[PDB]
RNA sequence: UGGUGGCGAUAGCGAAGAGGUCACACCCGUUCCCAUACCGAACACGGAAGUUAAGCUCUUCAGCGCCGAUGGUAGUCGGGGGUUUCCCCCUGUGAGAGUAGGACGCCGCCAA
RNA sequence: CUGGGGCGGUCGCCUCCUAAAAGGUAACGGAGGCGCCCAAAGGUUCCCUCAGAAUGGUUGGAAAUCAUUCGCAGAGUGUAAAGGCACAAGGGAGCUUGACUGCGAGACCUACAAGUCGAGCAGGGACGAAAGUCGGGCUUAGUGAUCCGGUGGUUCCGCAUGGAAGGGCCAUCGCUCAACGGAUAAAAGCUACCCCGGGGAUAACAGGCUUAUCUCCCCCAAGAGUCCACAUCGACGGGGAGGUUUGGCACCUCGAUGUCGGCUCAUCGCAUCCUGGGGCUGUAGUCGGUCCCAAGGGUUGGGCUGUUCGCCCAUUAAAGCGGUA
RNA sequence: GUAAUAGCUCACUGGUCGAGUGACUCUGCGCCGAAAAUGUACCGGGGCUAAACGUAUCACCGAAGCUGCGGACUGUUCG
RNA sequence: AGUCUUGGAGGUAGAGCACUGAUUGGACUAGGGGCCCGGGUUACCGAAUUCAGUCAAACUCCGAAUGCCAAUGACUUAUCCUUGGGAGUCAGACUGCGAGUGAUAAGAUCCGUAGUCGAAAGGGAAACAGCCCAGACCGCCAGCUAAGGUCCCAAAG
RNA sequence: CUACAAGUAGUCAGAGCCCGUUAACGGGUGAUGGCGUGCCUUUUGUAGAAUGAACCGGCGAGUUACGAUCUCGUGCAAGGUU
């Protein structure tokens, strides 16, 4: 038998739970937050906020929809009724 | 015995011969070439060999390119070793190949020498060739 | 129009999910007939299967 | 024409040309406001002798970039099969790349 | 924790891949970082835009600084990486301290504990003419419970009453408690003199799967072979068989499967050591080499070593290789 | 083939003869490559040249599936 | 809940080289030689640039199928939520697919996903937990079929 | 019933033979054919070459007090109870 070892590389972590948490026509109440992001993979658009974390929140109530800042980039926004 | 010079990452998983090639499927640098027939890793060694024997059987001919390189590493522990306490260390470089991969080819020289050579250059391979031609 | 639907083939080793819409046509049985209108939703339902199913429509 | 907004550069880059009495600019000088890590380049202040050269508008083009089909192919959910480090068949879906081609702008409001 | 254990290594947090186009997702899988820093590297207002290249030009030099055109970005973004940013989140200047107090609809993540975002209200402010922004920094790490004590403040309680001691509430300090959800304020080893409870959930023998390794066979054939590849050898390379080796995995067995060698007893395979029959020969003959068919029978006695194996002596037609726990 | 030569052959050419005869690609099914241990021993067996393989067609068998007939129970809706 | 429709986020397969890295060949060539008189030649090496070409889990100008999240209605299907009482489970196995470690070896190990077993009898696969078909209240000496099969063992060509 | 037959030992089919019931498609044997690897535990999985039991009989394991909580029931109800 033999003697072996020293990896080294065996950690990573927490995974944070990244991404969109409501969908677009989804009804939505006022502070909901929207997309979890680090960065701007998307901006905020109408009534729509963004905050330390890079992250979107909707100022009030409305439905959801997400369109495109002309070329190659992305927005969110709420509309009431 | 080739190497590439510098690498981001020593150690790569191994990988899936799925499917045809992409390219490199046709000579387009010389006139007569070989290409595959089924999917396999090659050898720094392996292709060495193939060069040298037609380079051999040729003794001035023309201009060969090959046309892959072994960019992949492949690892293996060491001896008589349980499972486990990480990835093995790297042993040498690899090539992947995909079917309808045209692997050498042959320009300034006749086309049965060309055959022959390349025959010599298959039996040292592990995989099942065709020879070909430019169109 | 209506169309009858049976099962020629049985669900055990299956997916939940065609097993639902199984279910969901009504049939807890082989072989069992089931009548249904020739709506476009269903018929995407049998598409769906289209592997345990025999359709006759009327 | 000028100002000001909207639409993914189909708006752009680039080449060639035309115009400016009005307008917009360039341009003439700092005494004041203010300014230049240096200063009237710029920013501010005032002016209008002359200049369409530049900028700005209007034409042209398809060289660059941009947009972009159809068909086909890869891939693939699902089903099935086989000599199964992979491959094949069927309904269905279906790109990228490469083409056909499009395009050197569309829409608004105000002022003379 | 552990592809038996021990020794090694690691133990918490952040970033990426693996990860399978929501999210999430393991391994002693692959790469790297943190246990901070800035009183301006923060806030606000206003300003402008990088790296490199080519030209010209003392010292200036390949490479400072210089003007110069090209230049979506090759630079920078306090730090690792990913995401993202040039209308700035990057770079300058002025004034300042919102790196505020009380809070907080409603959401995310989540077993819990906890962690995260948050418009908006009030108070008082900073910058700005004004709109308006500011509850730290470009986002994500930069940290730990409770108990216990300590410090400060407090229209709380204070054992008959008044005080007090002491306690409570608020703010805050003290832990690499790093084995980082921390058993105690306080702790290392031997057991072959050992014992109990359990396990084939887990190791040593054997069996099994695999066959990297081992043995054997084969392909191409350069070359050796005076000449000649293939009489005999066969490089660099390639493909298989077997399941006698070293091994890997842990599938039966720990309410017991006795483990090397030797004796006796044999038995089977043939990849044949001899004997038999042949091909080829770099086979003159005698002897041989190699290959093919053949497993009927046979296949030694001693010295040394526990030995297997091996070396040696002397013989033999020959002194076979292995399987049968 | 010889030490070299020599010699034998061959490419090639002509003649006789009177119909096919020779190079290649793809593809189906096969051959060798191919050896192990109590006994044929990788069709389950017999045995099969169709009782194998490929395509297609129709019949039939074939389960506690389903149906039929009859009983028990539970549940839902109105015995 | 399922399906249909509609809209979304998401950057995987695939593909590609516009970034980062790796890489083949060619052309030209800075430059450096060797040769002759500061030049003048050399294919002796040769930077960058350029043409064409290959490759990538930790690279993307691009980008699916599927899956995921919601809305509208349609059709169908009935299970969904809360509170409370009571539990057990935290040794999982194989198979198919996608991945890792391994040697792209393991009835290996570790993940995801679907199934079966577990906790499921019956028919086939000779036998044969996990494969194919299919789900058992009970009876019947009735019938139709699935998988698999039809010369005899053994029902049927 | 049984001396050419292999069988977790039975079951189903079934002839022959012998009987005659709690009188009903009855009883005992059973040649022969078909199907079929015991029970319990523990396991991913056991016919298991994993465990336990020689057999028969008896004994032999989740209860009681106190308290809490939930349900059901009864009584009385903003009043219930000692």
């Amino acid at each position: 038998k033999k003697g072996v070892g020293s990896t080294k590389n065996g950690r990573d972590s927490e995974a944070k739970r990244l991404g969109a948490k409501r969908a677009d026509g989804q009804f939505v109440t006022g502070g909901s937050i929207l997309y979890r992001q680090r960065g701007t993979k998307i901006y905020p658009g109408e009534n729509v906020g963004r905050g330390g974390d890079d992250t979107l929140f909707a100022k009030i109530d409305g439905t959801v929809k997400f369109e495109r800042f002309g070329r190659d980039r992305k927005k969110v926004s709420v509309y009431p009724v | 015995m080739l190497l590439p010079k510098r690498v981001k990452y020593r150690r790569e998983h191994r990988g899936k011969m799925r499917g045809r090639a992409k390219g490199g499927t046709e000579v387009h640098f010389g006139e007569f070439g070989i290409q595959a027939l089924e999917a396999s890793w090659i050898t720094n060694r392996q292709i060495e060999a193939a060069r040298i024997a037609m380079t051999r059987y040729m003794k001035r001919g023309g201009k060969v390119w090959i046309k892959i390189f072994p960019s992949k590493p492949y690892t293996a522990k060491p001896l008589e070793v349980r499972m486990g306490s990480g990835k093995g260390a790297p042993e040498g470089w690899v090539a992947v190949v995909k079917p309808g991969k045209v692997l050498f080819e042959i320009s300034g020289v006749s086309e049965e020498v060309a055959r022959e050579a390349l025959r010599l250059a298959s039996h040292k391979l592990p995989i099942k060739t065709k020879f070909v031609k430019r169109e | 129009a209506k169309l009858e639907i049976t099962l020629k083939r049985s669900v055990i080793g299956r997916p939940e999910d065609q097993r639902v819409t199984v279910r969901t046509l009504g049939l807890k049985k082989t072989n069992q007939t089931v009548v249904h209108e020739d709506n476009a939703a269903i018929r995407g339902m049998i598409n769906k299967v289209s592997h345990l199913v025999s359709v006759k429509e009327q």
